[PDB]
RNA sequence: ACUAUGCCAGCUGGUGGAUUGCUCGGCUCAGGCGCUGAUGAAGGACGUGCCAAGCUGCGAUAAGCUGUGGGGAGCCGCACGGAGGCGAAGAACCACAGAUUUCCGAAUGAGAAUCUCUCUAACAAUUGCUUCGCGCAAUGAGGAACCCCGAGAACUGAAACAUCUCAGUAUCGGGAGGAACAGAAAACGCAACGUGAUGUCGUUAGUAACCGCGAGUGAACGCGAUACAGCCCAAACCGAAGCCCUCACGGGCAAUGUGGUGUCAGGGCUACCUCUCAUCAGCCGACCGUCUUCACGAAGUCUCUUGGAAUAGAGCGUGAUACAGGGUGACAACCCCGUACUGAAGACCAGUACGCUGUGCGGUAGUGCCAGAGUAGCGGGGGUUGGAUAUCCCUCGCGAAUAACGCAGGCAUCGACUGCGAAGGCUAAACACAACCUGAGACCGAUAGUGAACAAGUAGUGUGAACGAACGCUGCAAAGUACCC
């Protein structure tokens, strides 16, 4: 579960970084009309094995 | 000229694409369709017969 | 597709069975809990809650459906003309709640409260 | 796979035919001869049929002319269809 | 203080349609898939609606008829009208299968600018089989390019120009398939105690080779990959033991040889030894994968403010194997479609792989029994090629040998050495294209991008071949302006 994850990056202190990346920009421009409407602030890279 | 029965029902089928579009597909279109482009007139236009 | 244009024209060009999907409403709480069903293909003779507009807060009953526009007409939900009769504002029914259901066929009650299927 | 006879041709010179020659006057197939009229006319309406004219129209069908025999009353033939 | 006709700059209102914003169209890339037609295709003509001009659909059963499955309370195409109808007898709509399917059209009884004629009669023409009868069959024409076989320029480059080059290109003739062609060595020739059918990709390499030795032109073997697959005749020796049509009777074919054997791992014959493995003919017949379609699918439509409308701001919450994309009266994971997950179907892979039935592989000795001729080869004349005395092909003339023989190894002849067996035949897979299905994008954004976002190959021009535009945006909702002058 997701949430799951939420709790753990709670608890490291580390979950601010996903608060910083949920909110979208439309982007200024045509790339819209290519399906390119939207970005994001990247927050965390997960690396497992 | 003339004509044979073939070419008769061909100028045949040419007077009557000669029609307005009826008023009533004006209103069933809400005026997105008004004009026949294929209008045609004995003397300014040719057919091909 | 991800693209915006194929999407778009998707919807507008959907045969009339691929439309009954775009004319689904948000089921009330109880009849959410009722049926196990979040949302439902909204029918005239239902009872509708308008939540968006110029008519929120308004509730009647369905008198109209239509398929090719995706829209549907709800009981004194109208606009004055000129002349001073009263005709419909049609409504998205996405802006729109069933409270009631018209139950009357076997097959929508059937689909309704089957776990595997959907109305 | 054709049928003879389209419709009865409803027109005022149409009706001075009915009326004073006792003649009634069809939109027919244009595949179909004089005979053919003659002989569905007759098997339709129950008449005798003396005599049919026809004109390739220039509204792209046939036109038959087909007149009745003194037993056969044109404007009466009419009335029921 | 006056000044008209006027000049310059603004203002209000036009004209005009730039700009910005928007995208039902383009452009390009990628994955899948891929033949149709005498059982009359593709294309075209003319019809077909209550009213119907255009487009679409359909075919006198004519925006449609039937069956099964799906789908679902609406529907009667684009198309928002008037009338009227259909649908719980489950309509619309979607999938599959069937019915109907006018005329012209390869167009095939004959003629003809889509009509007509006649002995109700015709596979016309060419051809195979043939009960010699059109009795049974075949061919014809289409398709976006791709593919194979023929015919084959010139502008141009060489700073002129002739060989050369452009180029075996453009274009023309013939023809196949979903791919085609090639293909199991008379090969290669890192010369070897080596490689081992073919195509393709990368390299070998702008190397060898060609060339007014100018400009230019231009491989291969090998190697690394992809995919892999190997077989059948002719003849010897057998000699009717055979094949085709028909339910059967019966007919036809076949000694000018059907059929058995056999095919460099040479084979046959004779005498042996040994095996049931190879091959070939058959039967069964998929998984997975890939492409497309489908089912199900979590969580707010809470408070205040602004607003015509919250999808905005502020506040309080929620889901997430789902925070791709789209819609909704303005920035929406939680309003609607969808999206993750899981599941189902069809298509391709493929009548393939695996499995199985039958057949039987192979070895020794002996035997000059068999083994593809206008061929191999030579000469005359040309074309073509990088092919140079050493490419491949055409044409005229000449012209072998018989395995104890023959061909090749980039000049000729002779010997040696090494390789190989022409003049008979088949062959899966890997590769080309893009009609068709789908997906994608630092592409264009309505003078752009297709000629074509619109009636687009439309309107219109030309006797014809052929040529060929422009035109996108009310609004949240038509509430598309009643009544009066
Ligand atoms: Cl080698
Ligand atoms: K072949
Ligand atoms: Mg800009
Ligand atoms: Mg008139
Ligand atoms: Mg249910
Ligand atoms: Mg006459
Ligand atoms: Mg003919
Ligand atoms: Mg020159
Ligand atoms: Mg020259
Ligand atoms: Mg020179
Ligand atoms: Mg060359
Ligand atoms: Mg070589
Ligand atoms: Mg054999
Ligand atoms: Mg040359
Ligand atoms: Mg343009
Ligand atoms: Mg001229
Ligand atoms: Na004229
Ligand atoms: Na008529
Ligand atoms: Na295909
Ligand atoms: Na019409
Ligand atoms: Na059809
Ligand atoms: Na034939
Ligand atoms: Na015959
Ligand atoms: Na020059
Ligand atoms: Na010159
Ligand atoms: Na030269
Ligand atoms: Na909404
Ligand atoms: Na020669
Ligand atoms: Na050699
Ligand atoms: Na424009």
């Amino acid at each position: 579960k997701t949430q799951e994850v939420v709790s753990l990056l709670e608890a490291l202190d580390v979950h601010a970084d996903i608060d910083r990346a949920d909110e979208t920009k439309i982007k200024a421009g045509q790339g819209s009309a290519r399906g390119r409407k939207y970005r994001r602030p990247a927050s965390i890279l997960f690396v497992t094995s | 000229g003339k004509k044979s029965k073939a070419t008769k029902k061909r100028l045949a089928k040419l007077d009557n694409q000669n029609s307005r579009v009826p008023a009533w597909v004006m209103l069933k279109t809400d005026r997105e369709v008004q004009r026949n482009h294929k209008r045609r007139h004995w003397r300014r236009n040719d057919t091909d017969e | 597709s991800k693209q915006p244009d194929k999407q778009r024209k998707s919807q507008r060009r959907a045969p009339l069975h691929e439309r009954h999907k775009q004319v689904r409403a948000t089921l009330s709480a109880d009849l959410r809990e009722e049926y196990g069903q979040r949302n439902v293909r909204v029918n005239a003779g239902d009872t509708v809650e308008v939540l968006r507009g110029d008519f929120a807060g308004e509730e009647g009953e369905v008198i109209n459906v239509d398929l090719d526009k995706a829209v549907i007409h709800v009981e004194d939900v109208t606009l004055e003309k000129t002349d001073g009769e009263e005709v419909p504002r049609p409504l998205d029914t996405s802006n729109v709640r069933v409270t009631d259901l018209d139950l009357e066929d076997e097959k929508r009650e059937a689909r309704l409260e089957s776990e595997d299927d959907s109305a | 796979s054709w049928d003879v006879i389209k419709h009865p041709h409803v027109t005022e010179k149409a009706m001075n035919d009915m009326d004073f020659q006792n003649k009634l006057q069809f939109a027919v197939d244009d595949r179909a001869s004089k005979g053919e009229v003659a002989d569905a006319v007759e098997e339709q309406y129950d008449v005798t049929v003396e005599q049919v004219n026809t004109q390739n129209t220039m509204d792209g069908e046939k036109k038959a002319v087909v007149r009745l025999s003194e037993d056969d009353d044109a404007q009466e033939v009419a009335s029921r269809i």
